[PDB]
């Protein structure tokens, strides 16, 4: 989320409100540079291929696009895809 | 032949030492990882021997009755190489074999497959209780008490006739202490 | 234990990574507005890393 | 002629200079799937551009419907497409709604300049003139048949396009007499898109063995169905084998060796992973010379078999585990006896590849377990595109599959392979013995009604797969006629036909001129005067699919056509 | 906040993390050195000055992930330490077989930068890599075979291993630490 | 008895294989495969930011090569065809016969910025421009090897009745100028094991390679594998060969010694002060096709006597008196011709100054070191005379320094007259 609701009673449900809240303050203050949130995997590699895994059309990215065709494949810098890949739209690596 | 025994022999360790597939030494790994867990014996897949060298397979399916046990020697050897400090004991190792070669239906087996390697299938009706073959045997004479011992490879031996230098006509005894055996169980197959 | 923050050390690095990055964004407008990408991958790809340590770093803390 | 062989460089200069960056993804690559040449081509481009570090994307399509539906939805910020294996032989500037002044800048000069590039990867011919010669913005990457070819049809279009009394009248009739008389040839394949682009990493000197042996497989695609092709790029290929293997020798297999030799590769069909017995068996030419799909022909191998001094049940052992002195003494074993049966063309040198110890594999094997992804690897509207969504995405089984870090995909692929060829197989004896194979006076017509594994043919390569086994068998022949054949195949999910159109094509080893598809243009009248509702988007345009009831008026009317 | 199998360790990814930081020596395939008679590298974790005075075979050094990087591309030659040449490792297995207690001293980063440059510059090798590969395979079992034989000695106290690699070390940390905290536990728990 | 051969710089033989290398030098490297009846030949560069490798199918099998950063020069040693490549390939490739009496031969080839020489075994010296014009031909000893770097030449003669010789020239677009012609070679000719008299009979001279530093100074790799370097050959009068690295000592050095044998070193470029050269094992001396990466050798004067490391080290470390002595003569030698191209040429990266002032240092240094001993050993004159050798003033400042710590006072005394002398 810093990026089965039932389960949870109701003040872990507020809990997990503020907490969230929290994290996102956290990456929006001072460090901000960094997102405090991202992967804890070291970077491997800078550029990476990778497959289409849901379709989500032309979206922009900070000096371009991408077209998500169903089962495309990009090779593309991996910092700007890395979004992608957790909310699961994109395949590899 | 005890020359071309050994080359054999030191063909499987190198073949033992050798293989490898994606950067992984898997017959090194899966024997060390034997020794670790205590069970004393590698399966080795003959897809990877073809691979390896057609001709070890080749010697190996001609006679593997002869074959088996330098391979399994050649295990032991490499199985202390890679798990004991030599110059600061184990057994003699199984072979399993894993193989794709084209089933024999078991009704189809006859007196061509004599002493081939062979790979079938069926239900197993029956499964006897263990029973213990000797691997090494402590041997004396009844009357000289001169010592000596079988090696045995259960492949297919017996006591030896008369002494090996009156002694009596048939004297060897076996010394059940320091004699060493192994499980063996009957299985039949439908 | 937890040891006692770095407070110059990681206020200088912020700052050289704050400086760095609008080094290697002023280069990408140049880009678009002797050409040669293959340092831009470097200094790209080291942000990359360093900003990976100082995630680490504080995610640990 | 757009661009010739010497100057592919210059193409891919222009790639890196207008669309190359590393701020944005600017280049992609539409491949038409259901096409191995295009797929090693388009593997062989993605490898150079991600050494070069350049952001692609790779779109696979089935055809022109969505072909023009994927240019559609593209943004300007894509400045180059390369469109592999397809799009040559139709106006892609009038199909794709190109105007050039709506991609037009930077005049200054009798000139101009294009906000985006479409490079063309294809080798099928005949060209459309107004992408070789009209546009602006189309850029063919020319083999030099245009060229060797068309001089008189680049003056016949020039003159026409100038013109605008009885001069007038002469000139205009002329030329419309040429380009009316090169259009209306029959279409053919006279390259490997593979071996193209293996010209082009020759210029750039990008050429190394993972490359090559892409190459190799590409144009090994090529063979069953365009044999001359194939025959004129092999001596290419043993070049550069040469050139790249190392100087080794007595070199002792070891765990990194990669060894890519030419050696005899018979013409046996999956010889390395099937046994020896079924890869005579299920083999094209062999079922085609000894006329396999019946009893007969069934003695003749095992009397082929039992000649050689093989054991039957040595002959059905897997080729590993099959007898080591068989498998040295083979070629000795073909030799003195494969002219007695009329098989001395199983005799043929390869391509065979080994890795470390992990097997051998010639490119012909290989290209069969590509081909079986493609094929089988993962409201009529709807369950169609769901249909071409899996073979869009079968591309990606047969794209790992070329990597050896995956190779046990590989052997997904060649096992479904023999499953494949088995039942194309069936299916056959089942056309030739029930003599579904009717033989109208122009063309031999062959449907396809009921019967196992009807469930396959709905996909065109597997269509093709029992279009070419039958094919072997009429041209090996000597009492029939080479004449073409229509193959159809009904699917009663969809209630349609597909139909594919089928050249015939001369015995094996027989050498002269080429034969020319000529269904593709002839579907097409008939789909232009028709009320039918046939579909022509393939993009191998003798291939069309129609519904069941307005098939027997469309074949009474392509049978009252002369075109055929 | 930090998953739990990072939590009092290191990924193997993050040993090679570290690894990268290492300099490596490099024959450059590009010039940079431009002529008396454009973009520099301008990097802030380390020594800049190296790649902007490359020259096509003049051996220089650069750290390991900018090597990796240039090698990614035909842009360099990873030259291999002189350590992980053939008669080094051969020399370095002969120590381990001669001493039965102490480990040979190998670089602390040895089986992490063999497993890097055998699959990123497997063409870089002087000596026939598969030999390379058999020869370090022998470092890491005579290696564990010692490893199993110090585990015998653990105690309430400490332990000392003199030369024992960083990668062998994280892989043994958790055991090792886990069972002499164990067993400081059951002492200390023994005082008065 | 003698036979002229074709040479190219570093070309091998095809020995029993069939593929071998033209050439191969500080730009790149050639070869050519034995693909049946014709031959294919790959063109590849070290620097593949600035060139792009190209291969082609070669139907008359050229045997001779030379490649410069321009383009690529070929030719047939028998028939006489000789064919240019630019490597822009703006500019065209042409092709030319030039004329053979019968059994001559080409012997080598060259080509500058401006220029294309071809040399014969009858000593026919050919020059055309760039684009094949013909311009001059000449006559001289023939020229068994030849080489050029930018506008300088440097080529190496030999026949029965002339001896081994040299020539170096600076044809330039303009001021075409000659240095030396057909002087004495001082190098060593190989004596009259069979992948030796086979590397013999591809190239009887025994050149192994023959080029300039990067610093534009001669430079030739004989028989004896010793490098030789001419010195100040800008000014002929004090011109001289200087050996400076035995690779055969220093292949014995570096490997612990132990009649170490079954290496070889394959020289590709001098570069500034270290010998970039492929380091063969095994039997035969010469490289193959995947070329190994060129290892990389610092010179050394030769001066560490054999027998006295055998019995220091019986790995091989040297003692330190040994290594000053060294060290001083390499450091004074590599600043000569540093001082000489930057008096001539200038600097071209722009940091030449600054090495040439470190190296200084290590030369005083050195001395310093070499000083101490001569003190330790008492011998005032000795130490005196090292004294008066050493560069900068306050670098002499030490020199009093030590010879106090060695109580010679009139070593001091001396030292410091020559420090009042060395103030003007
Ligand atoms: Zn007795």
């Amino acid at each position: 989320n810093g990026l089965d609701t039932n389960n949870l009673s109701h003040q872990e449900q507020e809990y997990l409100k503020e907490y969230c809240d929290l994290i996102t303050d956290l990456k929006s203050g001072d460090l901000v540079d960094i997102d405090l949130s991202g992967s804890l995997v070291p970077p491997s590699d800078v550029f990476i291929d990778v497959r289409v895994l849901k379709d989500a059309g032309e979206i922009q990215t900070e000096y371009g696009v991408f077209n998500l065709i169903k089962d495309s494949q990009f090779f593309v810098r991996q910092s700007d895809v890395e979004r992608l890949i957790q909310q699961g739209y994109l395949q590899k690596i | 032949n005890d020359d071309d025994n050994t080359e054999i022999i030191k063909s499987f360790k190198n073949f033992i030492l050798e293989f490898r597939l994606d950067s992984q030494f898997i017959y090194r790994d899966q024997l060390r990882n034997n020794i670790l867990v205590k069970n004393y014996s590698l399966t080795v897949n003959m897809e990877h021997l073809i691979g390896y060298n057609e001709d070890i397979y080749k010697k190996l399916s001609d006679e593997p009755s002869d074959i088996i046990p330098l391979f399994e020697t050649a295990i032991t050897q490499v199985a202390k190489r890679i798990s004991i400090l030599s110059r600061a004991s184990l057994p003699t190792f199984q072979l399993i074999l894993n193989s794709n070669a084209n089933q024999i239906p078991l009704r189809d087996l006859d007196s061509e497959h004599v002493s081939k390697i062979v790979r079938l299938s069926g239900i197993i009706i029956s499964t006897s209780v263990l029973s213990s073959r000797a691997t090494y045997l402590s041997i004396m004479c009844r009357n000289c008490r001169h010592t000596t011992s079988i090696t045995i490879n259960n492949f297919n031996v017996s006591l030896p006739r008369s002494c090996l230098s009156n002694c009596g006509p048939d004297p060897y005894i076996i010394i059940h202490e320091s004699s060493k055996f192994i499980d063996q169980q009957f299985l039949k197959l439908q | 234990e937890l040891l006692p923050y770095p407070h110059q050390l990681m206020k200088r690095l912020l700052n050289r990574i704050s400086m760095q990055s609008q080094l290697i964004e002023n280069i990408s407008m140049g880009f678009l507005d002797n050409e040669s990408k293959l340092p831009l991958l470097c200094m790209e790809t080291e942000l990359e890393r360093l900003k990976f340590v100082i995630r680490s770093y504080i995610r640990c803390r | 002629m757009y661009y010739g062989i010497s100057q592919f460089s210059e193409a891919y200069n222009k790639i890196l200079r207008n669309s190359s960056s590393h701020s944005s993804c600017q280049l992609v690559i539409f491949v038409s799937c259901l096409n191995i040449d295009a797929l090693c081509a388009t593997k062989m481009l993605s490898l150079l551009f991600k050494k070069q570090l350049v952001q692609s994307q790779i779109v696979p399509i089935f055809g022109y419907s969505e072909l023009r539906r994927h240019y559609s939805q593209l943004d300007d910020n894509i400045n180059s497409l390369l469109l592999v294996g397809f799009g040559g032989v139709i106006d892609l500037e009038a199909f794709l709604e190109i105007d050039p002044q709506e991609y037009v800048i930077d005049t200054d000069s009798g000139e101009q300049s294009f906000r985006r590039d479409i490079y063309v990867l294809d080798a099928h011919r005949p060209w459309n003139l107004d992408n070789i010669f009209g546009s602006q913005i189309i850029q063919c990457f020319d083999d030099g048949t245009v060229d060797d070819t068309l001089g008189e049809q680049k003056e016949a279009y020039y003159k026409l396009l100038e013109l605008d009394r009885k001069q007038r009248k002469k000139q205009i009739h002329e030329y419309e007499g040429v380009l009316e008389e090169y259009y209306s040839q029959g279409t053919t394949v006279v390259n490997s898109i593979s071996a193209q682009i293996y010209s082009l990493l020759s210029a750039i000197g990008e050429t190394n063995l993972s490359n090559l042996w892409l190459n190799i497989l590409g144009t090994t695609s090529l063979d069953i169905a365009y044999a001359q092709v194939y025959n004129r790029l092999y001596p290419l290929l043993q070049d550069e084998v040469k050139r790249l293997t190392p100087s080794s020798r007595n070199s002792v297999k070891t765990p990194d060796t990669l060894t890519l030799n030419i050696q005899p590769d018979y013409y046996l069909f999956l010889l390395r992973h099937s046994s020896l017995y079924d890869s005579f068996y299920y083999s094209n030419y062999v079922n085609a010379k000894l006329s396999l799909w019946n009893e007969n022909g069934k003695k003749r191998l095992h009397k082929m078999f039992a000649r050689m001094g093989i054991p039957l049940s040595t002959a059905q052992e897997t080729w590993l585990y099959m007898d080591h002195s068989i498998k040295r003494e083979l070629g000795i074993i073909f030799d003195k006896n494969l002219d007695r049966y009329g098989l001395q063309d199983i005799i043929r040198d390869g391509f065979v590849r080994t890795l470390g110890y992990r097997g051998s594999i010639s490119a012909s094997e290989f290209v069969e377990a590509l081909t079986a992804l493609l094929e089988v690897g993962n409201n009529s509207a709807q369950k169609l595109t769901n249909l071409r969504k899996r073979w869009v995405s079968n591309f990606w089984l047969s794209w790992d599959a070329l990597d050896d870090r995956k190779v046990e995909l590989l052997n997904r692929g060649i096992q479904l392979a023999q499953d494949l060829q088995r039942a194309i197989f069936n299916t056959g004896v089942a056309i030739l013995e029930k003599k579904l194979i009717k033989h109208l006076r122009i063309y031999r017509l062959c449907v396809l009604q009921d019967g196992p594994d009807l469930d396959l043919y709905r996909n065109p390569l597997t269509l093709l797969r029992l279009g070419n086994w039958l094919i072997e068998c009429c041209a090996e022949s000597e009492d029939k006629q080479l004449l073409p054949m229509v193959l159809a195949s009904i699917d009663e999910n969809t209630d349609t036909y597909l139909v594919a159109g089928l050249t015939p094509r001369y015995p094996r080893g027989l050498d002269k001129k080429p034969i020319l598809n000529n269904f593709s243009m002839a579907f097409q009248q008939i789909t232009a005067e028709t009320d039918a509702k046939v579909r022509i988007d393939n993009f191998e345009s003798s291939i069309i699919e129609i519904r069941r009831e307005d098939l027997s008026p469309f074949l009474e009317k392509l049978t009252l056509s002369g075109l055929l | 906040s930090l998953p739990a199998h990072l939590q009092q360790t290191f990924s193997p990814e993050e040993i090679q993390f570290i690894v990268e930081n290492e300099p490596i020596k490099i024959f450059p395939r590009i010039t940079t050195r431009q002529k008396i008679r454009h973009t520099r590298w301008q990097l802030i974790t380390t020594d800049d000055k190296a790649l902007n005075n490359m020259v096509a075979m003049r051996s220089t050094e650069v750290v390991l992930w900018i090597a990796l990087l240039l090698k990614q591309q035909s842009k360099c030659s990873i030259v291999a330490p002189q350590w992980l040449t053939t008669k080094e490792l051969d020399r370095k297995i002969q120590y381990e077989k001669t001493h039965p207690d102490r480990f040979s001293e190998l670089p602390w980063n040895w089986l992490v930068l063999a497993r890097i440059l055998f699959n990123k510059a497997k063409d870089d090798f002087h000596d026939p890599i598969h030999e390379l590969r058999g020869k370090i395979q022998d470092l890491r079992e005579i290696r564990q075979i010692k490893v199993l034989k110090g585990l015998k000695y653990l105690n309430e106290s400490h332990l000392q291993l003199d030369n024992l690699s960083l990668l062998e070390i994280n892989e043994l940390r958790p055991f090792i630490t886990e069972i002499m905290d164990k067993l400081r536990e059951i002492h200390t728990a023994s005082l008065t | 008895k003698f036979r002229y051969m074709p040479f190219s710089p570093a070309g091998t033989p095809f020995g029993f294989t069939d593929r071998r290398y033209l050439t191969m030098n500080e730009v790149g490297y050639v070869s050519t495969v034995k693909n049946s009846e014709q031959y294919s030949i790959t063109v590849s560069f070290f620097d593949v930011g600035r060139f792009r490798e190209y291969h082609f199918e070669d139907l008359f099998g050229y045997d001779l090569c030379f490649l410069n950063e321009k383009g690529t020069l070929f030719g047939q040693s028998k028939t006489g065809q000789i064919q240019y490549r630019p490597h822009d390939s703006i500019h065209s490739n042409w092709t030319k016969i030039i004329p053979l009496q019968a059994g001559e031969r080409i012997t080598s080839v060259a080509a500058t910025p401006v220029r294309v020489i071809v040399g014969t075994s009858l000593g026919y010296f050919r020059s055309f421009n760039q684009f094949g014009v013909p311009f001059a031909v000449e006559k001289t000893s023939p020229i068994v090897a030849l080489t050029a770097q930018n506008y300088r030449v440097f080529s190496v003669h030999y026949s029965q009745f002339h001896g081994l010789s040299y020539s170096l020239s600076e044809l330039g677009t303009s001021s075409k100028r000659y240095y030396k012609r057909e002087c004495p070679l001082p190098m060593s000719l190989p004596n009259i094991k069979d992948a030796n008299l086979d590397y013999y009979n591809f190239n009887p001279m025994g050149i192994k390679s023959l080029f300039f530093s990067s610093y534009g100074d001669p430079c030739i790799f004989g028989s004896d594998n010793t490098l030789l370097l001419l010195s100040k050959w800008r000014s002929p009068e004090e011109s001289k060969w200087l050996p400076i690295l035995d690779s055969n000592m220093e292949i014995w050095k570096m490997s612990g010694g132990k009649e170490t044998t079954d290496i070889h070193v394959w020289p590709l470029a001098l570069a500034y002060d270290t010998l970039n050269c492929i380091l063969v094992k095994g039997k035969h001396i010469w490289p193959e096709f995947p070329l190994p990466l060129p290892s990389e050798m610092e010179i050394r004067m030769p001066v560490f006597v054999k027998s006295k490391l055998l019995e220091e080290n019986k790995e091989i470390q040297i003692p330190v008196s040994m290594a000053a002595e060294e060290e001083y003569l390499r450091s004074k030698v590599l600043s000569e011709l540093l001082t000489d191209t930057l008096e001539n040429d200038g600097e071209m990266y722009g940091n030449e100054n600054e090495v040439l002032a470190a190296l200084n240092g290590a030369y005083d240094k050195a001395l310093l070191r070499l000083f101490a001993s001569a003190c330790s050993d008492q011998n005032v004159e000795k130490a005196l005379s090292l004294a008066h050798e050493l560069k900068q003033d306050r670098a002499l400042t030490a020199a009093v320094k030590i010879s106090e710590r060695a109580e010679l006072p009139s070593l001091v005394k001396k030292i410091n007259n020559i420090r009042e002398a060395r103030y003007e």
